RNA sequence: CGCGGCACAUCCACCUUGUGGUGGGUGUGGGUAGGGGAGCGUCCCUCAUUCAGCGAAGCCACCGGGUGACCGGUGGUGGAGGGUGGGGGAGUGAGAAUGCAGGCAUGAGUAGCGACAAGGCAAGUGAGAACCUUGCCCGCCGAAAGACCAAGGGUUCCUGG
RNA sequence: GGGAUGAGCUGUGGGUAGGGGUGAAAGGCCAAUCAAACUCCGUGAUAGCUGGUUCUCCCCGAAAUGCAUUUAGGUGCAGC
RNA sequence: GAAAAGUACCCCGGGAGGGGAGUGAAAGAGUACCUGAAACCGUGUGCCUACAAUCCGUCAGAGCCUCCUUUUCCUCUCCGGAGGAGGGUGGUGAUGGCGUGCCUUUUGAAGAAUGAGCCUGCGAGUCAGGGACAUGUCGCAAGGUUAACCCGUGUGGGGUA
């Protein structure tokens, strides 16, 4: 994915359109991820969050408002660092 | 109308229309009449017809709280549900099939003056 | 032969009959087990 | 023989209604201070023990 | 015969007088085999246009429509694809083939429940006992209905569920 | 009821394969099928024979005779 | 079902199954699960049927029941029609007349000739070819047209044998 584990994202479509959180766990071969806070189900006992798709949540750049996220080859080492747009930071 | 109660009873492994034969008897009739005509018949249906009129008494009781002496079997059917198919080997080759038939019943007893 | 069946099993001449080891010696046999390869059959 | 024609619904009906379970007549016994309801030909055992009412 | 509707043919008058339309006479319209002519319905593509999560398809009920196949309206159920017009193409219409696949009736709560050794009681276990356990009576087999191998079967054996 | 020391009954292992086997001979038997087995393929065999062939309306509307036929319950040509 | 959020807890029951809560937009989505038709099986209710001979319908037709509405009242009316008569939908049909199922095949069948127990689904004049004959229409017209092939992402442009 472009959306890793320690990231915080921000849920762009869904009923929880709006809120803020950061990913406590993704899911690579379902295109799916953990974000706390987001679409609290009452599970009956014997509540905790269930994924939603990676598709509705964009990076926060640490600056505020989201972006699409993009790749710098870094010129040292040769791997790709995951750089933000709107002005290309991180 | 009348407040009520309703039980069902799905996939009794009884006939339907041996199951038919029995609540005939008990239509009608108030629960305490009618839980005792199942006692004393001697039909192997009023086993799982009888467990259906005093479980819809005992919703009749304990959810909607209704005197238990003023209840009466109201509506009472029997239908039928899926069949197994078994096969039942005959003479000179033939094989025929039986089949083993379930029921759903359905209690709905109210409570009236 | 009043109430014998046809099948007697017996497992000796079941595999001197019908065999792998018998079909292999005739070409007629080759071409069994090439035709129940083909088919995709699990006992040759 | 055959059937050489298959019933119609008001034949196949006016027979199997009369395939029926007779009800028994219920008479009363208080036995432990309970009351309950027996056929009267257990009228007898009703009032000796011998009558498990379940 | 009378009064009103429809269709085909022919004749006489009009309108771009045959691609043919409107009006008025007389005649004609039972029909199998078969010939001719004109249409309804389902699906698919293309062009144009128009509905649809403020509820499409499909299904169900009701009220209406057309000369017919059939159509429209309103409502209920339902959850993503339809309507109309110019054209193009068809796995395009079933009631019969002792047709095929599936579901379900009738016969019918009927026949049958597989040897002519035969079971009974007490106590038990259990929600549930003619059939399970234990004890004692009764009966059957005893050149097998007893005890072992071979072929054959393949975990059916023992224990706990 | 017939044979029951014999041309006996039987186990196990082997042999004979389709116009061929085998037969103390009945066209019997050869995997519940035999006057030429079974399976697959040629193959969607052929049948002057039987059965079936699905929406509508409008107009018109027969024949069951003649001639020939390895022909007579088919078909060609004429008639309608 | 978008997500398993797959019904915690209580209740009748040995269980199976259910009821009340709960989750969900929907449980008219409950691992027997999208939509859920017909055959087929029930339960409740309106009418009819136990002196009558019925291809089960059709025309005539009384009586009951149900639901909408002009009339004259009950003026309690801002009411409701309260009931009856009048008229009209819908359901049943006492009673009278008429009335020999469908298909195939036949000189002729309700036929005691064949075929079908019922429902839903499938199931039969199609295609290939510069073929053959005859027509309807379109282009060019003393001429009409190319086939193989070549060149173009195409359905377009060349190509006279
Ligand atoms: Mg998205
Ligand atoms: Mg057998
Ligand atoms: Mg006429
Ligand atoms: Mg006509
Ligand atoms: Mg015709
Ligand atoms: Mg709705
Ligand atoms: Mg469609
Ligand atoms: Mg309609
Ligand atoms: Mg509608
Ligand atoms: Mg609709
Ligand atoms: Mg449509
Ligand atoms: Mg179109
Ligand atoms: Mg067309
Ligand atoms: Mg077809
Ligand atoms: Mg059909
Ligand atoms: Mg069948
Ligand atoms: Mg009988
Ligand atoms: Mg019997
Ligand atoms: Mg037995
Ligand atoms: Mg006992
Ligand atoms: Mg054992
Ligand atoms: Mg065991
Ligand atoms: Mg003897
Ligand atoms: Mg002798
Ligand atoms: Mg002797
Ligand atoms: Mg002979
Ligand atoms: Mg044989
Ligand atoms: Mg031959
Ligand atoms: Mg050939
Ligand atoms: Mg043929
Ligand atoms: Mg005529
Ligand atoms: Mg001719
Ligand atoms: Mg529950
Ligand atoms: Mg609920
Ligand atoms: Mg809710
Ligand atoms: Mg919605
Ligand atoms: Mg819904
Ligand atoms: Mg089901
Ligand atoms: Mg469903
Ligand atoms: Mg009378
Ligand atoms: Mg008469
Ligand atoms: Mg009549
Ligand atoms: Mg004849
Ligand atoms: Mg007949
Ligand atoms: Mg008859
Ligand atoms: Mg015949
Ligand atoms: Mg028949
Ligand atoms: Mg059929
Ligand atoms: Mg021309």
């Amino acid at each position: 994915m472009k959306v890793h584990k320690g990231d915080t994202v921000l849920v762009i479509s869904g009923k929880d359109k709006g809120a803020k959180g950061k990913v406590l766990q993704a899911y690579p071969d379902r295109n799916r991820v953990l974000v706390e806070g987001v679409n609290r189900i009452k599970k009956h006992t014997a509540t905790q969050e269930a994924p939603i798709h990676v598709s509705n949540v964009m990076v926060v750049d640490s600056d505020g408002k989201p972006t699409r996220i993009g790749y710098r080859v870094d010129e040292e080492t040769g791997k790709r660092v995951r750089i933000s747009k709107r002005n290309g930071k991180d | 109308e009348y407040p009520s109660a309703v039980a069902k009873a799905r996939f009794v492994r009884v006939s339907p229309r041996k199951a038919r034969r029995v609540i005939d008897l008990v239509r009608g009739r108030s629960v305490s009449d009618a839980l005792d005509i199942l006692r004393w018949a001697p039909q192997a249906a009023s086993g799982p017809v009888a467990k259906v009129i005093a479980s819809a008494a005992a919703n009749a009781q304990n959810n909607g709280g209704l005197d238990p002496a003023t209840l009466v079997v109201a509506t009472v059917y029997a239908d039928q549900g899926p069949t197994a198919k078994r096969i039942r080997p005959r003479a000179q080759g033939r094989a025929f099939r039986i089949r083993r038939r379930t029921s759903h019943i359905t209690v709905v007893v109210e409570s009236r003056p | 032969t009043k109430g014998k069946r046809t099948f007697q099993p017996n497992n000796r001449r079941r595999a001197r009959v019908h065999g792998f080891r018998l079909r292999m010696r005739t070409r007629a046999g080759r071409s069994i087990v090439s035709s129940r390869r083909r088919k995709g059959r699990r006992t040759l | 023989a055959v059937p050489k024609r298959r019933k119609s619904r008001s034949n196949t009906r006016s027979r199997r209604s009369q395939w029926k379970a007779a009800k028994t007549e219920l008479v009363g016994v208080t036995v432990a201070g309970h009351a309950h309801k027996v056929p009267r030909r257990l009228l007898k055992a009703a009032r000796l023990g011998l009558i498990d009412f379940d």
